[PDB]
């Protein structure tokens, strides 16, 4: 993880996936102020095990792509650090039947 | 700058339309209501009731 | 009391296989041409709404352009197939043109 | 459709392709040539459009497969272009292909390992493998060939491997997997490499330029221009604008696509080619063209004349052309002029094809092109794919009938001599059908026609009763014909009384709108009889208004009209699950004086209206003998009340077998009208006995948990309908012998009444000039004609938002008046009171008509208002010609004190018209097209077999539908616990667990639940981000219809809050285990299209929201804002931010005021420029400011602050628009003798300014500006007061960005919040001092989205579109509003419902059908892709069962032998 102050370099930011299996991931000390997990609107967005995803690919017969999408980029992706074909179970209240599994899939 | 009032205070403008209507909510008495014609020249009219004890609009013609 | 000129249903029409235009084999427009009542776009998704297939195949194909077609299982096509011209005591056979050959043409 | 005629063969999938030109020349039954359609004498000339090879024509037989104009089916034919032409619908692609390409090594100018890498990570996408194309990117080793060719192999062994190692798995099949999101990334890439290919300029294979191509609206490809520098590189090439031909590109494209057939063959195919066909260029060109059947290009016939083909003028037109020009280049050859000419007509050959196939795309009314024949208006698959005219069907004006069955339909006998039903004769029905071929096609029940088992049909339309009584027996012969021994006759006969009807009421909003009713031919009748409980569903209102009848022709589609579609089960709609069944105005009326104290009986009465409505020979009783109640007055008269008649009517229609009802219910009428004491509001059913309380719109409407809605949860839907037509006959019935009428005694005042009324009016003279006396601001209140008041209301006329203050002030104040007035006289002034008041009584009872109609006729009018405002004011000051200028009265704002009863004052009256002209406009001028692009994104989502809600293709929308998998329609009574408790043994023989038992678990969901409300209770006051994860809710890990106890958490915790709450033979815990019974028998039948009834659910009621407001953007416009366009530029984009306790009202609006930012333009008072010209333009600029403790009090600005702005900001903006000017142009207290610290600041603002010159700021008291600027002789006049103005309010002293203005409402349902006019977290994330950083709310979609993520932005969906529901007080419930959300979000992005949110989408024919027909189909052609036939959409364009509902299975007959 590395937290810049203002910008990164055009030619700097190309390293970033240079080195693989190592990850490098970039973030902004003024867009880490606040925590987006700890906002009432962000569920609770838990990544799920290799296992887990071939157990929920089973249980309702799904292929990676035929479940609901969670983009590489988005801010809670960013926050725990997804990989594209990661699954994120993601535990919301609803005003109709309280706590509701959902699902999402990172690509 | 001007002489005439420009602008309205925070709470000083108070709702003057009151009808005795029973409040679905709890049960009150005193509720606010508006007029308007919608829809064609067949149609009836329609009524926007408006709670006073929380502030709750409301949409029903008959 | 005044008497409006308006008869109720000047649109009073009642329709159970009366003409169709040639090319969608669909009932014609005009109700005194023993027309059609439409089942527009909406109505499809009302039928879809009750979850009444049905009916939906009852309106916007049963009753309404429903044809037993021709078609090739070689190619896929429904304007190649023909029926074939057979000789004085021979039976006509639904024929493609696309996949069959030219007699002449087919040597060894 | 025949059921006689069974199908064995059907099309699973159809393969979208081009046709190439070998394959049109062997399937062509004749070659045309001839631009004659008809030779003279009038036969068909040989080689033209007309040819009999192309089918049947003029009374002529087919010469190719020799039928007849009936059954032939038609020929396709083709015409032989000379020269090879650009297919219009390809053009755009193969001119991105011919610029992408190099010209000399034949390649694309981008390099081949950048290429290959596209043609990788395309291959790897055939299959559904989105990771490993992005893991590519990795494999990384100018650069020489060896290690190039080595990145090359090293990538196709990753794809190779990758491929085989996810085909050993279900990860992908040989025919690939293909995703939405698969599609997505297809889409993404494709566009990528034709990016990277146009932008190359320089071949990165062989480094020689190519000339660049360009192009015009037309098909027509040319050359460009070329500097010098260009040139000096052309020709080291080989060191080291003009017209380009068909031929040409043809051929440049040949080699390119051989040379690049390894990127191309996944640039072009969707899923791997299978096929293994070779990508060629000539799909892309034209070298004949297919000449469509005769069948399809028939004169149109209108009258007498007889049209010429539209298609063949434009397609004769190509002929001639083609003849004229392979001739004029044919006397070429014995040989400029003949080039020209030549040219000419190659161009105008490509312009005469382009011409046949689309016009918006051609000259600049020309002949339409089939491309234009496709998008005619709505489009051939919105017209006639889509939506049909349909047969077997008939359309009335409808009439009102309050005796036939709620469920029926009264079916004029014109209708049921036309409308027939194919019955096939059987040894069960040969005596009914007898009668009818007998009676024939004019005595009903008779029969129009007969249908042989050969397949003939034999018409008894001219026959006689001697004929049709030969036919009749037989009917049952058996066939002699082995060939159709398994057939048996038809009779196409009568609409009976047991016949389904699909009736409909356009616009069909919802599928309410359409529903099945029982045909009752009623004699002697000419229009279609309704009753009045299916006026609700249908919003149909017998004002002359038409119905559609539709006669499903075979018993499946009775059976979906009888069961699915019926109106029985239509009792509650699913929009918010209250009831639309209910009695209208009449029965209301006589509901309320049946039901009265006063209303007594004697015996013969008493049992008469018992009999009057229910009638035991018509199935109305449960008993076989009606029984009756003991009188309640036995001594000296026997007597029976009103309510026992109730009670009565309830004995008889509800089963033996079940105890009564019990309920404790309320009434629309108060206590206080009937009297002292009365009880007569509490509605109360003992063991269904009505003992206590009146029954209203309330109760027998269409009202919740009123008693038919009781009776409805208690005893089912049949129940309910049979209550309904009893009470409404019953009501009838009471309506003959005991009638209602409305007078002149109900709308009178009594001479007490009548004096409040004139008393409070008298205090609304004062009014109109106390409210002007208040906004114009002026103590002891100042007479009426005072003339510093008349000058200070003309100010208030000339702006707009100072009459806004003025009007809103009187109104409210005169308004206070009004309600005073209705509320002394209405009802306690009235002459005629209520029971006997029927004016009174119809508002009371909800039959018909408010307390605001009744006040307008009794009282008064009151205020008319026109667009939130009073009356329209002239420019004189005065509302009429009959009102004095500037006239401070309340009659001349319009406030009318006169009533419909006494009359309109002439004044009075005018006014009134305005609004009521007003009202009417309104109506006319303003759901569509926002339901529209609804329905067709989720026509296909459905609740699956798994109890998740998937789309048409499969893909999971949602894992559970509203997270508790419940009907809506069901989803009533399981929190009315109470209701459930007192109808237990009721309930319980309802939901017979006897016959479930065996096929449940009882314990294995009820462990788990109490593990999770353990781990629950354990985290109450913790936050959700450090809430518990363990165990996660239990209907996620067991199936609510196999598991008793998996229940949504809001259930069980409402449940067991019921139990404790409340201690009451029923134990506490054989009580829970029912409500989880109910829970488990209110769960969504897998099948159900949730996806159309939420678009219906939000679109139906979005209608009620039409009528413009009394700052936000509410109704249509901001539902339009999210659902139909997703707009990331809201028009009012807002912040809720919620301040802590710590922090006062005060501090809070000082708060406002610091987020709050003043201009230049908002601190200077006045702007005085002293142009001297001189020598030189001398500007003397002098900003008079207002005090300093006046803006640093209003805007928190310092004297500091508008120096450091003025010295660095403005005189730069200054001297940038005086130079940008003069470009245009030619294209009291005295100061002296200023000294020292101001000295050394003047001489260095001298030094960084050109012509101020000067530079003089009051740094004492800070309340003005001086500097000088010093301009050329040359510069002349300009002005400078204009030109300085436009750059104060341009000027910025403060603004925190994208944010206009915090204000401080009336905390929300207790909710301390601040209301910004704005939206940036980021700035409000440094105010953790002030707001809870936790739960800063926006209304802006797009920017939650950007900050904290995608289930942010879905929740901020599912509240915003609630907003805009609960504003106009209307209920949807949450079940549609996630379903929209999720399928929003179901891209992790923000799609709208509009053709580039559908984009995403696996079926084209949906995509078709949508919007730009051609395109979405070049589009699927190009990518080789196969239409599954899995969306609503898709299934209809090919006539198979659409997949959902009844279409979500298959039917097996079992067969014994083996
Ligand atoms: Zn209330
Ligand atoms: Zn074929
Ligand atoms: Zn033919
Ligand atoms: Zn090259």
């Amino acid at each position: 993880i590395f937290v810049y102050q203002n910008n990164i370099t055009p030619s700097a930011m190309k390293l970033v996936p240079s080195i693989p299996p190592a990850t490098i991931e970039t973030f902004n000390e003024a867009a880490l102020v606040v925590n987006i997990t700890h906002h009432e609107l962000v569920p609770k967005h838990i990544r799920l095990s290799s296992d887990e995803k071939r157990e929920l690919l089973k249980r309702y017969r799904l292929k990676e792509s035929q479940l609901p999408r969670i983009q590489r980029a988005d801010p809670v992706a960013l926050y725990l650090g997804l990989k594209r074909g990661e699954v994120v179970k993601i535990i919301r209240k609803s005003e109709t039947s309280g706590r509701y599994a959902s699902y999402r899939i990172c690509m | 700058k001007s002489v005439v009032k420009t602008s309205l205070k925070k709470n000083e403008l108070k709702d003057g339309a009151t009808i005795k209507e029973k409040c679905p909510q709890c049960g009150n008495e005193e509720m606010n209501y508006h007029t308007l014609q919608l829809r064609s020249a067949d149609e009836g009219a329609t009524v926007f009731y408006t709670c006073t004890s929380c502030g709750y609009k409301f949409r029903t013609n008959n | 009391y005044q008497r409006l000129r308006h008869m109720v249903n000047d649109k009073f029409q009642v329709r159970s296989t009366g003409p169709v235009n040639s090319l969608t084999m669909q009932p014609v427009k005009g109700r005194k041409r023993h027309g059609g009542i439409r089942v527009g776009e909406m109505e499809r998704d009302a039928l879809i709404g009750h979850g009444t297939s049905f009916l939906l195949q009852d309106r916007l194909l049963n009753s309404s352009d429903y044809t037993q077609a021709s078609v090739c299982r070689e190619c896929g096509s429904i304007l190649t197939t023909q029926q074939s011209v057979p000789r004085i005591g021979s039976i006509s056979t639904v024929c493609c043109r696309r996949c069959s050959m030219r007699f002449e043409d087919a040597k060894k | 459709m025949d059921i006689s005629k069974p199908v064995g063969s059907e099309i699973t999938s159809v393969d979208f392709g081009i046709l190439t030109a070998k394959e049109i020349r062997n399937l062509s039954a004749k070659q045309i040539t001839n631009p004659t359609v008809l030779d003279n004498l009038g036969h068909p000339v040989s080689g033209g459009l007309y040819d009999l090879a192309l089918g049947a024509f003029l009374r002529n037989l087919c010469s190719t497969c020799g039928l007849d104009e009936k059954f032939c089916p038609g020929h396709q034919g083709h015409i032989e272009l000379p020269v090879p032409c650009y297919n219009p619908l390809f053009f755009n692609q193969l001119y991105i292909y011919l610029r992408a390409s190099c010209l000399f090594c034949h390649h694309f100018r981008l390099k081949s390992v950048e290429v290959h890498r596209y043609a990788c990570k395309l291959r790897l996408l055939q299959y559904g493998l989105i990771d490993e194309s992005y893991k590519l990117d990795e494999i990384t080793l100018d650069i020489s060939s060896t290690l190039l060719n080595e990145l090359k192999s090293k990538r196709s062994e990753y794809v190779d491997m990758a491929i085989a190692k996810a085909l050993s798995d279900g990860r992908t099949t040989e025919r690939g997997s293909f995703t939405a999101t698969v599609n997505d990334e297809r889409k993404k890439l494709v566009h990528e490499f034709h990016k990277k290919l146009l932008s190359r300029g320089k071949c990165d294979n062989c480094g020689m330029f190519s000339p660049k191509f360009r192009k015009d609206g037309f098909t027509k490809i040319f050359e460009t221009a070329l500097n010098e520098k260009q040139i000096t590189n052309n020709r080291v090439k080989g060191f080291i604008s003009t017209y380009i031909l068909s031929t040409e590109v043809k051929n440049i494209l040949d080699t390119v696509f051989r040379k690049e057939q390894c990127v191309l063959q996944y640039v072009f195919h969707s899923r791997p080619n299978l096929s293994r066909k070779l990508v060629k260029a000539d799909s892309f060109f034209m070298d004949v063209l297919v000449v469509p059947p005769t069948r399809f290009r028939l004169p149109s016939k209108l009258g007498e004349e007889v049209h010429e083909n539209s298609q063949n003028q434009l397609l004769s037109k190509v002929l001639t052309t083609s003849l004229l020009i392979r001739d004029l280049n044919d006397d070429l050859s014995k040989l400029r002029v003949i080039f020209s000419r030549l040219m000419n007509a190659f161009v105008t050959i490509q312009n005469d094809v382009n011409a046949f196939i689309d016009s918006t795309k051609a000259q600049g009314v020309p002949i339409p092109g089939v491309k234009q024949a496709l998008e005619k208006k709505e489009g051939l698959f919105r017209k006639h794919m889509m939506g049909k005219r349909v047969n077997y069907a008939a359309r009335s004006v409808i009439s009102p009938d309050p005796n036939i069955e709620t469920n029926e339909i009264g079916v004029p006998p014109v209708f049921a001599v036309k409308l027939t039903y194919p019955e096939p004769v059987t040894a069960y029905n040969i005596a009914e059908l007898r009668q009818a071929v007998i009676n024939g096609p004019d005595k009903w029940p008779g029969a129009t026609q007969i249908q042989n088992e050969d397949g003939s049909l034999v018409s008894l339309i001219g026959m006689s009763v001697e004929q049709r009584k030969a036919l009749a027996n037989q009917l049952l012969t058996p066939s002699s014909n082995v060939s159709t021994h398994t057939l048996n006759k038809k009779v196409y006969r009568h609409i009976k009384n047991r016949d389904v009807v699909l009736m409909n009421r356009q616009p069909t909003l919802h599928k309410a709108s359409m529903m099945g009713h029982k045909v009752r031919v009623l004699p002697n009748e000419k229009t279609l009889r309704l009753h009045y409980a299916n006026t609700g569903a249908y919003n149909a209102d017998f004002d002359g208004d038409e119905m559609n009848m539709h006669f499903p022709q075979n018993e499946n589609a009775r059976a979906e009209a009888l069961n699915l579609a019926n109106t029985d089960s239509q009792y509650l709609t699913p929009t918010s699950g209250s009831p639309v069944r209910g009695l209208i105005q009449d029965h209301i009326s006589a509901g309320v004086w049946l039901t009265s104290k006063d209303s007594f009986f004697t015996r013969e009465q008493y049992q008469q209206y018992i009999y009057g409505c229910i009638r035991p020979e018509d199935g109305h009783t449960t008993r076989s003998k009606i029984v009756t109640l003991p009188p309640t007055i036995f001594k000296p008269y026997p007597l029976w009340t009103g309510k026992q008649i109730i009670t009565t009517v309830l004995l008889n229609v509800t089963p033996p077998d079940m105890p009564g009802i019990n309920l404790i219910s309320k009434n629309k009428i108060k206590n206080e009208y009937w009297g002292k004491g009365s009880l007569e509001n509490e509605v109360l059913f003992k063991d269904g006995a009505l003992l206590c309380g009146i029954l209203d719109k309330s109760q027998y409407g269409a009202s919740k948990y009123g008693i038919v809605h009781s009776l409805h949860e208690v005893y089912g839907p049949e129940v309910a309908a049979k209550v309904l037509s009893v009470l409404g006959r019953l009501f009838t019935n009471y309506i003959t012998a005991t009638a209602f009428t409305c007078g002149m005694d109900d709308l009178r005042l009594t001479a007490e009444g009548n004096k409040w009324r004139t008393d409070i009016l008298k205090t609304s003279v004062d009014t109109g000039r106390e409210a002007a006396a208040e906004v114009t601001n002026l103590d002891k209140d100042t007479p009426a004609d005072d003339p510093e008041l008349l000058k200070r209301l003309q100010e208030i006329l000339r702006d707009n938002n100072k009459s806004g203050i003025l009007d809103a002030v009187t109104s409210s104040k005169v308004n206070a008046i009004t309600s005073q007035v209705v509320s002394k006289c209405v009802p306690d002034g009235t002459m005629k009171k209520f029971p006997c008041n029927s004016m009174q009584a119809m508002a009371l009872s909800g039959a018909k008509g408010s307390n605001v109609n009744v006040s307008q006729i009794m009282c008064l009018l009151g205020q008319q208002a026109l667009e939130g405002r009073r009356v329209p004011v002239m420019v004189s000051g005065k509302t009429l010609p009959s009102f004095k200028p500037y006239e401070t009265d309340a009659m001349a704002g319009g406030y009318v004190k006169g009533r419909f009863y006494s009359g309109i004052k002439p004044q009075e009256y005018y006014f009134h018209c305005m609004a009521g002209r007003e009202g009417l406009i309104d109506t006319a001028v303003k759901s569509g097209y926002l339901q529209r692009c609804l329905t067709k994104q989720l026509e296909g989502v459905h609740v699956s077999y798994d109890n998740s809600i998937r789309d048409a293709d499969g893909t999971l929308v949602q894992f559970m539908y509203g997270g508790d998998a419940i009907d809506i329609t069901k989803e009533s009574h399981m929190t009315q616990f109470e209701f459930c408790l007192d109808n237990y043994y009721a309930l319980l023989k309802k939901y017979n667990p006897s016959a479930l038992i065996e096929h449940l678990d009882v314990e294995s969901a009820l462990k788990y639940s109490k593990k999770t409300l353990k781990y629950r209770k354990k985290h109450s006051k913790e936050p959700h981000y450090k809430q518990s994860v363990k165990y996660d809710p239990v209907l996620a890990k067991y199936n609510p219809a196999k598991y008793l106890g998996s229940v949504s958490e809001n259930f069980q915790d409402k449940l067991e809050s019921f139990l404790d709450k409340n201690s009451k033979g029923v134990n506490e815990k054989k009580f829970r285990a029912l409500m989880q019974l109910k829970y488990m028998r209110s769960l969504i039948n897998p099948g159900e299209a949730v996806g159309i009834i939420a678009s219906q659910s939000v679109g139906e009621p979005s209608t009620q929201m039409t009528l413009n407001t009394f700052n936000v953007t509410l109704g249509i416009p901001r539902l339009r804002e999210i659902v139909m366009t997703a707009s990331a530029a809201i028009k009012t984009p807002q912040m809720t931010l919620p301040i802590w306790n710590d922090v006062s009202d005060e501090q809070a609006d000082t708060f406002c005021k610091s987020i709050s930012k003043v201009l230049l333009s908002e601190v200077i008072d006045k702007v005085i420029v002293t142009e001297t010209t001189g020598t030189a333009r001398s500007y003397v600029i002098h900003m008079r400011f207002f005090d300093n403790n006046e803006y640093s009090e209003e805007y928190d600005v310092s004297k500091e602050e508008l120096q450091n702005v003025i010295s660095n900001q403005f005189i730069h903006l200054l001297e940038a628009a005086i130079v940008k000017e003069i470009k245009k142009q030619k294209r009291v207290e005295a100061n002296n003798n200023m000294n020292k610290v101001q000295r050394d600041r003047q001489s260095a603002i001298i030094s960084h300014h050109r012509f101020i010159t000067k530079y003089n700021f009051d740094d004492e008291s800070g309340k003005w500006c001086e500097f000088k600027l010093e301009l050329a002789a040359d510069t002349e006049k300009l002005l400078m007061v204009n030109i300085v103005e436009e750059i104060c309010r341009k000027s910025i002293i403060r603004q925190i960005p994208h944010i206009d203005r915090c204000v401080h409402p009336e905390p929300e349902n207790g909710k301390r919040v601040l209301v910004t006019e704005g939206v940036n977290f980021q700035a409000m994330w440094d105010q953790e001092a002030f707001i809870d950083v936790d739960g800063i709310t926006s209304n802006d979609v797009a920017a939650v989205l950007k900050t904290y993520g995608v289930e942010a932005a879905r929740n901020t969906i599912v509240n915003e579109i609630n907003n805009v529901f609960s504003r106009y007080a209307i209920s949807v419930s949450f079940r549609h509003l996630d379903l929209i959300a999720d399928m929003m979000t179901r891209q992790g992005t923000y799609l709208a419902f509009n053709r580039q949110g559908m984009e995403t989408s696996t079926s084209s024919f949906m995509k078709m059908s949508y919007e730009t027909t051609c395109q979405f189909l070049t589009k699927a052609v190009l990518d080789n892709e196969r239409e599954q036939l899995d969306s609503p959409s898709a299934r209809i364009v090919v006539g198979k069962l659409n997949n959902v509902g009844t279409g979500s299975f298959d039917v097996l007959a079992k067969v014994p032998n083996a």
